[PDB]
DNA sequence: GCTTGACAAAAGTGTTAAATTGTGCTATACT
């Protein structure tokens, strides 16, 4: 049994968001002018930001800080 | 935690049958033969046709003929064909098709 | 999914060649003309010979069968279009079925003299039928077609502007492109919002659903319900403290006796005095009641 | 204690200008 730390938990959602971004980019690169396209004009960052927002907001692991006292936190 | 309401509001008034609104009942009959009653106020102006429980627009029994309620006729497949083919062309079409079945 | 039965059943009829479509359409037209001839000629007698009668009835049946066959062979077209619009809110198979109803209209209007394929014309009718179907039936709270179109236009513009700016635009930014006021687009956005499901679970577990904890604003508050009645008694006791001569005017003026307020003139229908005198009597009674000797009895019921 | 003359504010009555809603049709070819 291993331990997913915070870093790996965030990395998984980053990977999911970038996978959605990859699907969008590979779909849309077939339908744009060739040799005149620019990387900044087809890289869509919305899905990764949405995944990051969802993780910190709704994920069961991202819990409210327990500030009852220093030991609790 | 969160609140809402129905599409209406409540009224606290109390009175009961001691106030009577003068009303009379009209009688209607539908296509399938079922009959129904509808209480209306004495202001009347009762309509000649009424949508009853069963869903058939029944007619009143008192009058011999109700309000005509005439409506425009429907538009059908021939009537729209006639907007693109002349009767002279349809005659030739009929002649042409009769030629083949007559061949046997 | 169980739409496979429809796909199989429509798969037993082969596609038409370019020359069969004209034949089928011409047969349909000829059969329609034959049916209309048999219908019309009956209005004045004009018996036709038995052989011609049978041949014309055969023409009618052949036209009907050709129309049916033309629909059958082209049912396969509708699914290829319906698969494009699936997932927007209405069921895939419903999309197919109601696009078929545009397909019958396309067959009704299609003609060969234009020298064009059946698909070229039928595609437009199928597409508009599917569009109208989705517009009418895609939402629990119905939105008229023009409103749906303006909502779609707003969504289209907002998507591009968000892709450009990188964030959700302020209403005025969308207004600058819609040529309408920012509050107008803000209202359209409110019209666009879908209702949520009242049966959705709440509490991160299957303990209860959202509906179980909605507090009703228009509830029957007990303390008010009784309180009103007390007033309806207390007020009466004050009105009963007057002479019936004075009490009747107020009871009729505000409709206490029967719930319908009465104008100054109508109170004279039983009292006989003129409307101005009824106003003077009302003023006298109204000043007598507001005097502290009777106000304190029921003042604090207003809240 | 009450009628009458006379007046203005409020509200019905109808027209119609504007806003909203429903409906048929778009013909390269596409199954």
């Amino acid at each position: 049994r291993r331990l997913r730390t915070v870093g790996e938990l965030i990395q998984n959602q980053i990977r999911v968001g970038l996978s959605r971004m990859e699907r969008v980019v590979r779909e849309r690169m077939t339908t744009q002018d060739v040799e005149a396209i620019t990387p900044q004009t087809l890289i869509n960052i919305r899905p990764v930001v949405a995944a990051i927002k969802e993780f910190f907001g709704t994920s069961q692991l991202s819990q409210f800080m327990d500030q009852n006292n220093p030991l609790s936190g | 935690v969160l609140r809402g309401s129905r599409l209406g509001a409540v009224s606290y008034e109390t009175d009961r049958n001691h106030d009577l609104a003068p009303r009379q009942v009209a009688r209607y009959r539908t296509d399938n033969g079922e009959e129904f009653d509808v209480p209306f106020a004495d202001d009347a102006e009762i309509p000649g046709t009424w949508l009853c429980r069963n869903g058939l627009e029944g007619t009143l029994i008192e009058g011999d003929v109700p309000e005509p309620k005439k409506v425009k006729p429907p538009r059908t497949h021939w009537d729209m064909l006639l907007e693109r083919r002349s009767v002279e062309e349809l005659e030739e079409l009929l002649k042409e098709r009769l030629d083949l079945i007559k061949a046997k | 999914d169980s739409v496979r039965a429809y796909l199989k059943q429509i798969g037993k009829v082969a596609l038409l060649n370019a020359e069969e479509e004209v034949e089928l359409a011409k047969r349909i037209e000829a059969g329609l003309y034959a049916t209309q001839k048999l219908a019309e000629l009956a209005e004045k007698g004009e018996k036709l010979p038995v052989q011609q009668r049978r041949d014309m009835q055969w023409i009618c049946r052949d036209g009907d069968r050709a129309k049916n066959h033309l629909l059958e062979a082209n049912l396969r077209l509708v699914v290829s279009l319906a698969k494009r619009y699936t997932g927007r809110g209405m069921a895939f198979l419903d999309l197919i079925q109601e696009g078929n109803l545009g397909l019958i209209r396309a067959v009704e209007k299609f003609d060969y003299t234009k020298g064009y394929k059946f698909s070229t014309y039928a595609t437009w009718w199928i597409r508009q039928a599917i569009t109208r179907a989705m517009a009418d039936q895609a939402r629990t709270i119905r939105i008229p077609v023009h409103m749906v179109e303006v909502i779609n236009k707003l969504g289209r513009i907002q998507r591009e502007l968000l892709q450009d700016l990188g964030r959700e635009p302020t209403p005025e930014e969308l207004a600058k492109e819609m040529d309408i006021t920012p509050e107008k687009v803000l209202e359209i956005q409110q019209y666009a919002r879908e209702p949520i499901s009242l049966d959705q679970t709440i509490g991160d577990e299957g303990d209860s659903q959202l509906g179980d904890f909605i507090e009703d604003s228009e509830a029957v508050v007990a303390v008010d319900a009784v309180s009103f009645t007390l007033l309806q008694d207390q007020l009466q006791s004050v009105l009963e403290t007057l002479s019936e001569r004075e009490a009747g005017v107020v009871r009729l003026r505000f409709g206490l006796t029967d719930g319908q307020p009465r104008t100054l003139d109508e109170i004279g229908q039983v009292y006989g005095v003129t409307r101005e005198r009824i106003r003077q009597i009302e003023s006298k009674t109204m000043s007598k009641l507001r005097h502290p000797s009777r106000s304190q009895v029921l003042r604090d019921y207003l809240d």
